[PDB]
């Protein structure tokens, strides 16, 4: 059986490490573990029983319950195959422009726009003497801001 | 702000099994920093899902991966 479970958005895959690890202690008939992006503030539990899952979830902070009823497996198989992976583009990434007569051209994040969905861009080649705006989906992530 | 990315997993761009290596330890094909997504098998030959997603050996697995 396969169980969903609401956590606090943005801590689906912490949830489930921690599901995962008391699961192993406490010898539960706990399966498998799925956070998938496309169901924010949902863990599937995959179990034996729900009373399992119940167990699993007692007394842990960040968790709300267990959605009514069962996920049967026909749910799952496409969340198996995620689509559209949308990086999240920070200020300090270290980015690469993607098409055009830019392509493979690296740069540094200095801005974001969220309202236009845009970075700047500082570009490690000298001959463009200014920071240039593209929108997100031109560019890809090559290394990821350092703090 | 502390978001220390280089601290995050990487995910075998064969077989999807997280670790902090360069090489997968259980095929030992390059790892990838580009991943979404967590599958994690604790019992795979009870998991229908590790069966859907041709999982056969316990850990935690990207969805997807690309490199
Ligand atoms: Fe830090
Ligand atoms: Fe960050
Ligand atoms: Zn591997």
């Amino acid at each position: 059986m396969i169980f969903a479970v609401r956590t606090m958005v943005g801590q689906e895959k912490n949830i489930a490490g921690l599901m995962a690890s008391r699961a192993e202690k406490e010898q539960l008939d706990v399966y498998s573990i799925l956070a998938s992006e496309s169901l924010k503030g949902y863990v599937l539990v995959e179990a034996e029983t729900k009373g399992d899952v119940e167990e699993l979830i007692k007394g842990m902070p960040r968790v709300r319950g267990i959605v009514p009823g069962t996920i049967a497996i026909e749910e799952i198989e496409p969340l198996l195959t995620p689509k559209k992976i949308i990086e999240n583009i920070e200020k300090g990434d270290v980015v690469e422009i993607i098409a055009g007569p830019f392509k493979g051209e690296r740069a540094k994040v200095i801005r974001v726009d969220k309202h236009k969905e845009e970075v700047t861009l500082e570009l490690e080649n000298a001959a463009v003497p200014i920071p240039i705006t593209l929108p997100v989906e031109g560019v890809k992530i090559v290394s990821k801001h350092k703090d | 702000h502390h978001h220390h990315h280089s601290q995050d997993p990487r995910a075998c761009l064969k077989c999807k099994y997280l670790t902090n290596d360069e090489i997968c330890p259980i095929c030992h094909s390059p790892t990838s920093e580009n991943w979404i997504g967590l599958l994690i098998v604790i019992n795979p030959e009870k998991s229908e899902i590790a069966k859907k997603a041709g999982i056969d050996i316990k850990g935690k697995y990207a969805l997807s991966v690309k490199e």
